[PDB]
Parts: C-alpha cells; structure tokens; sequence
C-alpha cells in the first residue's frame, strides 16, 4: 500500500487522554511531515522535521508535541485536544535528495481522529445481515446479501465480509459515506450498509456461511467509564447468515 | 470545484498558487488508495507527460492545469495542487477539485427487491439494483426511513458491474413497493411478484 507506516488508522479520544500517532519510514528520506485535513478542504501543513530541525506551522504545537528519535520517525504526542481538532491527520516523507530538490511527498494512510467532549455519546454499532431475495435469484441467477451497521457514534467503522472463514473483497460494495440517522443533530448516530453479491449457486448452499464483521473504534483502556451500560470500547461486532437451498 | 464526467471522457482541472515556487505537484486522494503524488513539474518547465496525465504550468500568472485523458472509474477522487520550495519546508496544498467519473453499465436491469427479514432485527430491507448510471437515488423524505446512495459493485467473477441502493425501516407502514418512489424510477423497473 504505502512505505510510510502510520498508525492508528482510526482514533477516538476524549479531551483528557494522551495518545501517540506513530509514523515511520525506512526509505532513508530526509524530511517528514504532518498535515491535518478537515472534511472537504486541502491538507493543512502542521510540522516538518528535517536535518535536526522541527518547523512549526501549527498554532497550538503543545497539543501535538512532535518527536523524532531518528530521521526515520516523526511521532505526534496528543494531549489536551478540543473537539475542533477532529480531523484526518496525515504523515508524509520526502527524499529531498542531496541538494533538496526532490520534494515529492509520500503519504501514509492517515489517522482519522474524532475528539469527543462527552464520552457518554460513544456507541458501537448493531450489525445485522439480510438474506437475498428469492425473486432476485429467479430473475438474475445472482444473490445480493446486505449488511447493516446502525446506531454507532462517532463515525469510525471498518466493515468486511467473511465467507467460510476468509475475507472476501470481490463482489462487495460498501457505502462510501455513512448516513446520519438524524441528519438535523450535530451528535447524530450513524448507519452504514454493504452489499455482497454472489452467484445464486454459491448462496444456495446451506454449508456456506456468510459473516459481516464491523471493526468499531471507540474507547481505550485508559479512558475512564462510570456508566451502567457496557463501556463502548474498540471492538468487533458480527452477524452471520447461512446459505439456503433452493 | 466539482467535475463530473462519463467514463472515457477527458478530465481537466485547474489550480492556482500565490507565492514563488521551485515546483508544483498534483495529488490524487480517495479512500481506495489514499493521498498519492501524481506528477512533478519544475518552475522552469511548461508541460509534462506521464501516462494518461499531462500537466501544464504557467508561472506568468501562477496557475496549473491537469488533464487526464481516457478517464476511468478509478480516477474518481479529489485532486489537489501542492507547491514546494527547495529544502522541503514549505510544501503547501491549495484548493482541490472533486472529480466524479460515472462508469457505463452494459446490461442494465433495474429492479426493486425485498430482502428476507433477519431473525435478529426488526428492520425490513429493500434493494434497488441494476439501474444504469443515469439514475440518481433520492434521499429519504421520512424520519424513520433510511436510503443509501448508490454504490457501484464489481462482480469480477462475471465481468459484471452493477449499481445499487438500500432502503430500510422498522416502521409498520414501510413498503419496498414504494420505498424508492421519491426517486425518478426508470419506466422499465422490475417489481417482481413475491
Ligand atoms: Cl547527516
Ligand atoms: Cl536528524
Ligand atoms: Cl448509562
Ligand atoms: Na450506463
């Protein structure tokens, strides 16, 4: 995918947690970068590190305390964030060359960060799988299964289909964007759908098992929880359907 | 800054910058592949070729154009200009352009199907599928009814692409038979006898 290794892909945090965004490259590049990106805007430069020098473009650098133990690492140390710091955080590196002309940048996968003011608003998804229509099978000899992940907040889910124990990408379409379940509220919970379409012959076999699994990113162990309901930790939520003979 | 074309047509996007530069570079961003460097042109060059891409640079009034010939569905993305100074300390992105490339559907077969109820769910679920890329799916106009946008699905096993949207509700008056009626439904939409 990329030679710039950035973790985690997703992160949910409260206003008092401390967490590191890790970024590593072994290409010998001589400059590394952090950008942040708000939805539907260009990446905005935060920090550059190159030849022992941290350059600061971020207005509140103490919230991010970048550190580079060596030229292969540029990590962010998050502390005391505000909800407006929710953004995509993108690490990059550039080879520069020997006289600094090679300024093309190679990016990592980014960290999608949501900062939540009230951790009691965090909810994992409910997940359900719906079996194909027999009428679709009769008309097309194809079978579309649907997975719905609903009621989750914030919007940090990764949905995958697993057929007889192995992940499947062919024949899958997952919504690019989630739906707001109440589009008129700022803290609305979200829903996401996915389709898996297979030949009718594959679906019509009771020994074939179809699982939709959703990785939800939520609270970590260093997040305090005092509510009666179960702590909404980062977790997998699953649902499964078995094939149905003709 | 939004451009929508049919698959195979050309895509031309523009950008401008405010300062002196050593070079300008175009980037592509989507969730499929992330933020990717496309092409780099120096401030002493006027045009560059690489594959289906050609970039122009007009330093005279600080503008650049990116042209993609023979666009394919995969080109759907946000495109951004970055300008860079020698030494790497001022590599800065400007305003982007969102590019949508609609893929042609060779065998349309628009239909609305009701999926089977899940024993673990109170929802009824409807599928609008196999419509051509000229069809737009309208959002839900009712509170407890949810309708997704269209999703393009590639059945690589059969070299078969299809569009689909999903609608669902747990309300007793929800019906697949008219779930999608706020959309313009193709007159040849199939509503199979159950
Ligand atoms: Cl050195
Ligand atoms: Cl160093
Ligand atoms: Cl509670
Ligand atoms: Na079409």
């Amino acid at each position: 995918d990329t030679e710039v290794t950035q973790t985690p892909k997703h992160l949910v945090m409260g206003m008092t947690n401390k967490k590191s965004l890790k970024c590593e490259q072994h290409m010998g590049h001589r400059a590394m970068y952090w950008y942040k990106q708000k939805a539907k805007k260009p990446p905005e430069l935060m920090f550059v590190y190159s030849y022992e020098k941290l350059s600061i473009n971020e207005s509140v650098p103490s919230r991010f305390s970048p550190e580079s133990p060596n030229s292969s690492l540029l990590n962010l140390h998050l502390h005391a964030l505000q909800p407006e710091d929710s953004a995509l955080y993108l690490c990059a590196s550039s080879p520069l060359g020997r006289e600094g002309l090679n300024t093309e940048a190679f990016f990592g996968q980014g960290t999608r960060l949501t900062v939540v003011e009230d951790l009691n608003k965090v909810f994992p998804p409910e997940v359900a799988v719906f079996e194909p229509s027999e009428a679709e099978i009769s008309h097309t000899q194809k079978a579309t299964l649907v997975c719905l992940a609903t009621g989750f907040y914030p919007d940090h889910v990764e949905l995958s289909w697993w057929v007889n124990g192995k992940e499947v990408h062919s024949g899958v379409c997952t919504d690019p964007q989630p739906l707001k379940e109440q589009p008129a509220l700022n803290d609305s919970r979200y829903a996401l759908s996915s389709r898996l379409r297979v030949s009718a012959t594959f679906w019509q076999n009771p020994r074939n098992h179809f699982r939709c699994q959703v990785q939800f990113y939520g609270l970590s162990e260093n997040d305090e929880w005092t509510q009666d309901r179960a702590k909404p930790v980062t977790q997998i939520v699953s649902a499964e359907a078995w094939g149905r003979a003709d | 800054q939004a451009l929508s074309i049919q698959e195979g047509e050309n895509a031309t996007m523009n950008c401008s910058y405010k300062t002196s530069i050593n070079n300008l570079q175009w980037y592509r961003q989507n969730s499929g592949r992330g933020l990717v460097h496309l092409i780099l042109i120096r401030s002493n060059e006027r045009e560059k070729h690489s594959g289906r891409l050609r970039v122009t640079l007009d330093t005279s009034k600080k503008s650049s154009s990116l042209l993609i010939t023979a666009s394919r569905a995969a080109d759907t993305a946000s495109y951004f200009c970055a300008t860079a100074a020698v030494g790497g300390f001022k590599t800065i992105f400007g305003a982007g352009t969102r590019l949508f490339v609609k893929a042609n559907i060779q065998n349309p077969d628009p239909a609305v199907y009701q999926l089977r109820d899940s024993k673990s769910s109170d929802k009824s679920v409807c599928l609008f599928t196999d419509f051509d890329s000229q069809t737009n799916v309208s959002q839900s106009k009712d509170s407890d009814v949810y309708i997704t946008d269209k999703c393009v699905l590639d059945m690589r096993s059969m070299d078969f692409k299809s569009n689909s949207a999903v609608a669902w509700s747990n309300k007793s008056d929800f019906a697949c038979a008219n779930a999608f009626n706020n959309s313009i439904i193709p007159e040849d939409t199939f509503f199979p006898s159950p």
